[PDB]
């Protein structure tokens, strides 16, 4: 969660 | 803990033992010596000891401690273990069941002898040498070892001393030796020409030898050592070769017509005494080197050095003069025998000269007469000794599928393209000549005189290594003879074997000879549809050869298949792809992969858009109409993928596209795009399934066959994309079209794959990504962060060994992103900007060359980017955060025992930072109206002081004075690092070194 | 039977344990796991004059773990020296194991290996091996992972030591 | 041209039992 | 996309 | 370790 969570398309 | 006698059972044990046992006492043996108090045994063993082994160990304790920790001892100790050293040495040396047997203990007691002499000689023992002159004259045995002591010496000042003691004390060292070393070759000389004993005579001329590299040319050309050397020392058996070896040195030590004629009479003297005593220019050296008495091996080794040396260097002093022409041939009549030897090394030597001279006498074509016989004889041994040019390499993959691959740049290949050289310029020499051997040594192969498959295959490679030497008219008259004569031996041999050996030598001679084979079509034509035919033939090789030869004809000959030739049709392309299914119908699938390619190349070769894409779409019609199927059959079966020929029938579909984008590149476009997304859609299942079931099965399962047949398909999908990005002309298609739903589909699996089952191959496909288009997907950069690094670095980050593969794509994927897309660690949070910071500095950490690099280039570009920032409230945060994590870090890579490949980088990043400071590029204070200088000073000599407690504050101070002065010479700057770094591991290291560049 | 004590020395990570392994067990391993001073490995070649052992003393290339150094090295009959040639500094290194080995073994048969010829960024070109030259030692290139003149330096060192040209591994 | 050799090559037969 | 590959 | 000043 670091770096932020992925937004996938 | 262990006295005397259990030690010597330990070493017994070891050395003599085995198994479990000798492991365990290894451990014994490794701790006791590594024993900071263990030298304190060490006289002990030496006195008492009856294992010369034992006192082996010892002598290394001791050598630990001269080297470490001499200065701490009490001036009492240093001389006691002096002349204890001194005293030991002399007792073997009377001993003469010893001298003659216990050699290696001898020679490790006069390197202890030399060790010390490093540190007290000649301030604190200025007789040292006149002392070992005259005790040289009490016994023959103790002259012999005190030309070994010497001979050491001169190594350990000369040949081994950079690294290893600062410039200075080298310096130092060096310049004791020059002001002695008058006396020193006086006994040298002496010994020569008085001396009886051929061991005494032999270990002086070893002395000699380490004493050349460095000695001023006066003690060589105005003594008359080099008349000694080349008349009384090759008539001797025992010696020659330690002699050749001393005179080869000499021809690498001007306006001097007396050194001059000096050079030549060493020469004149040498080969003189060579065919005199040794051996005639008409030896058979190739039957005496194969028969080996004693050391002719090494001897013949060394007179090729000598000879190729010698003459590499003062061949025009010997043309220049015709007296002299005697001694020129036979030199070379003498290497011509030597080239003859079946020894590749020795073979190399002598080709290396041969280069020198064919050269010369291309472009010196006036002085060719004179060695007329010399390169005709030179055109059959290079002839009968060409090497293959290509070379492949059979492989099982972690898949297991069997895989061949061309070798590139291998020892081989680049001795056949040294010959080929060679051989160029020979034919240009004289084309009739190489004609006439080549073609009478073809007639000896259809006479049978010299017939084999060696032989027919070598002479193959001869001749087609020079194409486009003999000028297109005399090519086309001596290939149409080659080819002609070949195709009557095929005829002539009897059995399937020898038919198919000569049938692919005709294959490879036309595949060398292009001018050849576009200047007539219907002969082109003719060739490769033999190839065709050879497609069918089950016979070994045969097919392998036959897909081999097509890819490299079409390759030189692409453009006359795209073309509509006269008295054709259609292009030959279209001939090619409409029969593509008879051609290749008994092809394995890695060569009917490599048809595929070969139809690609030429395809790529169509000018016109609208017909290229026709011809790709009709190349690929096979694979896609069995694509198109299985897409069908995906509909109506959810268990399509447990089908293991359904898998291998993907498989081999994903490969073809392959093939054929490696070839075309940016033109294969089309065909991605009718696949595209179905493929990245089978990539997700595929990978599913691989993870769902290491899952629940664990490692095992990836060994297993079936899950090896779907990570063939997901492999080879990475491949194929991986494949065309990195060849895409056309950035924005593949940033607006490609790149979106490749992230999403394979970072999103790769991310909720298991440790286990997450390839490394997608870190490397995103590298490539990256490298491509990086500059242009800042979102997407930022999601390949987000999707593979905290994943990734959590199996990487607790040990240095696992996962190894991961380790090394992590952080080639890491380095192009901060190349090419500082920007996305610009948007990030802190605590992940941290753990970047963490990762670079893991990789410094690593005793691993392939993961090591990359950390430190990382680092590097890291700095350049913020700096590169200037005054903004970013880079001057990262400066108070990290300026000082990356100095240390820095620092301590520098100073550990086994990071030396990265000395380079680690000494750049070193005087990055520390310009940073020292040009005032830091607008800010880095402390919790001190300027940076004297804070950064400060940190580090209490940094270094902290770390490396026995440096004096004297020491550290002029180390540190030293580094802030020379931040922008790179040279100096490492000398004073490696300075550094042998003082660290020494105590009472002399601070002024640090001034060595100064003065 | 025979037995020939053979030391093998290098840079660390060179593939000298992983080239040993692969002879004893045909499994090629991906990890490096950094030798500790040395460990011994009984090898056997099968030829056409029969038997012939070697007592491979594979020695860590590390400092940190160099343990004896070249105390591992006396009683030596052979050797082989490894480099990388994906790799500049291991070749560098060459002439300081050459050094510390002969000055323990005089006149032993000696190999060096440039290992990893199957990595396609070549470091070390061919052109630059030259060492061995004035030292008489043979050289070849080779591959523990492809299998490239995989056999050839235990054969070499065979035939040295066994004084029979004609030895062939069966 | 090389239509006789080109005729020549085209017999290559390393099946034929001619030797 | 027109297939339906899925993971058995 | 991972996270640790090296000094
Ligand atoms: N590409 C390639 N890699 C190889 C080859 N041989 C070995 N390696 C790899 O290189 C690394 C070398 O491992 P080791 O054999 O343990 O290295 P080493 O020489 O024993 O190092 P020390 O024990 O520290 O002296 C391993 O990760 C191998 O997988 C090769 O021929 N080609
Ligand atoms: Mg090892």
């Amino acid at each position: 969660s670091a770096f932020g969570a992925p937004a996938f398309g | 803990d262990l006295d005397i006698a259990l030690l010597d059972q330990v070493v017994s044990t070891f050395y003599q033992g085995s198994g479990v046992q000798q492991k365990q006492a290894q451990e014994i043996l490794t701790k006791f010596q590594d024993n900071p108090d263990a030298w304190q045994k060490a006289d002990q063993i030496l006195q008492f000891s009856t294992n010369p082994q034992s006192k082996f160990i010892a002598l290394s304790i001791l050598d630990k401690l001269i080297t470490r920790k001499w200065k701490l001892l009490p001036n009492d100790h240093r001389i006691g273990i002096r002349n204890f050293v001194v005293g030991m040495i002399i007792s073997m040396c009377q001993d003469d069941e010893v001298f003659k047997t216990q050699k290696n203990l001898i020679n490790k007691s006069d390197l202890t002898l030399v060790q010390i002499l490093k540190q007290e000689w000649p301030q604190n023992w200025p007789e040292f040498i006149p002392e070992l002159i005259g005790s040289s004259s009490s016994s023959v045995n103790v002259c012999e070892n005190n030309m070994i002591v010497l001979k050491l010496l001169s190594e350990e000042v000369f040949d081994f001393s950079a690294e290893q003691m600062t410039q200075a004390k080298a310096l130092h060292l060096k310049n004791s030796m020059s002001k002695e070393f008058e006396q020193i070759f006086k006994l040298c000389f002496q010994v020569l020409e008085q001396g009886s004993s051929s061991s005494l005579i032999v270990a002086t001329l070893e002395s000699l030898l380490r004493y050349l590299h460095w000695i001023p040319y006066r003690y060589i050309y105005e003594t008359n050592i080099l008349e000694l050397l080349s008349t009384k020392f090759m008539t001797s058996p025992d010696t020659r070769a330690i002699t050749l070896k001393c005179l080869t040195e000499v021809s690498n030590l001007q306006d001097n017509d007396l050194i001059k004629r000096q050079t030549v009479l060493f020469f004149q003297n040498t080969l003189q005494q060579i065919a005199t005593s040794v051996m005639p220019v008409t030896a058979d050296l190739k039957a005496t080197y194969a028969n080996a008495n004693g050391n002719d091996q090494s001897f013949l080794q060394d007179l090729a050095m000598f000879l190729t040396t010698y003459l590499a260097r003062n061949r025009a002093l010997l043309e220049s003069d015709e007296s002299l022409r005697e001694l020129l041939l036979n030199a070379h009549q003498y290497l011509i025998q030597l080239s003859k030897i079946e020894e590749r090394e020795l073979f190399k030597t002598t080709l290396d000269y041969w280069h020198n001279l064919v050269a010369d006498l291309f472009y010196e074509p006036l002085k060719k007469h004179i060695y007329e016989e010399i390169c005709s004889q030179l055109r059959l041994v290079i002839i009968e000794n060409m090497v293959r040019p290509e070379e492949v390499l059979v492989v099982e993959n972690d898949e297991g599928e069997i895989v061949r691959e061309f070798v590139k740049e291998s020892d081989t290949i680049q001795l056949y393209k040294s010959e080929r050289e060679v051989l160029v310029y020979l034919t240009h020499l004289n084309v009739i000549d190489t004609e006439e051997i080549m073609i009478s040594k073809l007639a000896r192969q259809i006479d049978g005189s010299e017939w084999s498959w060696h032989n027919i295959n070598t002479l193959s490679w001869a001749i087609g290594s020079i194409s486009g030497t003999m000028s297109e008219d005399t090519e086309k008259r001596f290939v149409v003879t080659v080819i002609k004569d070949l195709l009557d031996l095929t005829v002539k041999k009897r059995g399937k074997d020898n038919k198919a050996v000569v049938a692919s030598d005709i294959m490879y001679v036309v595949g060398q000879y292009p001018r050849f084979l576009k200047a007539h079509w219907n002969f082109l034509r003719t060739v490769i549809l033999k190839l065709f035919e050879f497609m069918h033939e089950t016979h070994e090789g045969v097919q392998d050869m036959a897909c081999d030869t097509f890819i490299k004809i079409v390759q030189k000959c692409k453009y006359h298949f795209v073309i509509q030739q006269p008295r054709e049709s259609e292009p030959f392309i279209q001939t090619i792809i409409r029969d593509i299914q008879k051609t290749t119908a008994d092809l394995q699938p890695q060569q009917v992969h490599t048809f595929y390619k070969a139809c690609g190349i030429i395809i790529s070769e169509e000018r016109s858009v609208a017909e290229r894409n026709r011809l790709l779409s009709d190349l690929m019609q096979l694979p896609n109409m069995a694509w198109d199927t299985i897409v069908e059959q995906s509909t109506a079966n959810p268990t399509l993928l447990l089908d293991s020929e359904t898998v291998k029938i993907i498989a081999n579909i994903i490969k073809t596209n392959v093939a054929v984008c490696t070839s075309m590149g940016a033109d294969f476009y089309p065909q991605l795009g009718h696949i595209y997304y179905n493929m990245l859609q089978l990539y997700r299942a595929v990978s599913s399934m691989i993870s769902a079931q290491v899952a629940a099965e664990g490692l095992i399962a990836t060994k297993t066959p079936k899950v090896r047949g779907l990570r063939t398909i997901k492999k080879e999908i990475l491949k194929l994309v991986e494949t065309y990005i990195s060849k895409a002309r056309n950035l924005d298609d593949v940033v607006k079209v490609l790149v979106e739903p490749l992230l999403n589909a394979v970072l999103e699996d790769y991310m909720n794959n298991v440790p286990d089952a997450r390839d490394a191959e997608v870190l490397n496909c995103m590298t490539t990504v990256v490298e491509k288009v990086g500059h242009m997907i800042p979102q997407g950069v930022i999601l390949i962060l987000q999707s593979v690094f905290e994943c990734t670095l959590d199996m990487i980050n607790k040990d240095f060994t696992e996962y190894p593969e991961h380790r090394v794509e992590f952080y080639k994927l890491l380095k192009v992103i901060n190349e090419k897309s500082f920007a996305a660690f610009l948007e990030l949070p802190p605590a992940a900007f941290k753990l970047f910071v963490d990762a670079i500095c893991w990789a410094f950490k690593h005793n691993n060359r392939d993961v090591e690099v990359n950390g430190l280039q990382i680092a590097l570009d890291l700095v350049k980017n913020i700096e590169r920032m200037g005054n903004v409230p970013f880079a001057n945060e990262f400066h108070k955060n990290y300026f000082f994590i990356f100095v240390s870090e820095t620092f301590f890579v520098l100073t550990d025992s086994d990071h030396k490949s990265g000395f380079s980088k680690q000494a750049l990043l070193l005087m990055k930072l520390i310009s940073l400071v020292y040009d005032n590029k830091i607008s800010v204070p880095l402390y919790q109206g001190t300027s940076n200088q004297v804070y950064l000073s400060q940190y580090l000599a209490n940094m270094l002081s902290n770390a490396f407690p026995h440096l004096t504050s004297e020491q550290i101070a002029s180390f540190l004075s030293a580094l802030t002065k020379q931040y922008k010479d790179l040279v100096v700057f490492k000398g004073t690092l490696r300075d550094f770094l042998v003082q660290i591991k020494e105590v009472g290291g002399d601070p002024t070194d640090y001034l060595f560049a100064e003065d | 039977v025979p037995t020939f004590k053979l030391v093998l020395v290098g840079d660390g990570g060179t593939g000298k344990t992983t080239f040993v392994k692969r002879h004893l067990t045909g499994e090629f391993e991906k990890k490096y796991i950094a030798t500790i001073g040395v460990e011994v490995h009984p090898l056997s070649f099968y030829t056409n004059f029969g038997e012939i052992k070697f007592d491979v003393w594979d020695t860590a290339g590390l400092e940190k773990f160099g343990g004896l150094r070249d105390g591992y090295y006396i009683n030596a009959q052979c050797a082989i020296i490894m480099f990388d040639v994906t790799s500049r500094i291991t070749y560098k290194n060459v002439p300081n194991w050459h050094r510390d080995l002969v000055r323990v073994c005089e006149n032993i048969p000696i190999v060096l290996c440039g290992n990893k010829v199957d990595v396609k960024e070549r470091k070390v070109k061919a052109k630059t091996i030259t060492f061995h030259r004035k030292k008489n030692l043979q050289y070849y290139d080779i591959s523990a992972k492809s299998n490239y003149n995989f056999e050839k330096p235990f054969l070499w060192l065979a035939r040295k030591l066994a004084g029979n040209p004609q030895l062939e591994f069966v | 041209n090389l239509n006789e050799l080109a005729l020549k090559l085209a017999g290559l037969d390393i099946n034929k039992t001619e030797g």
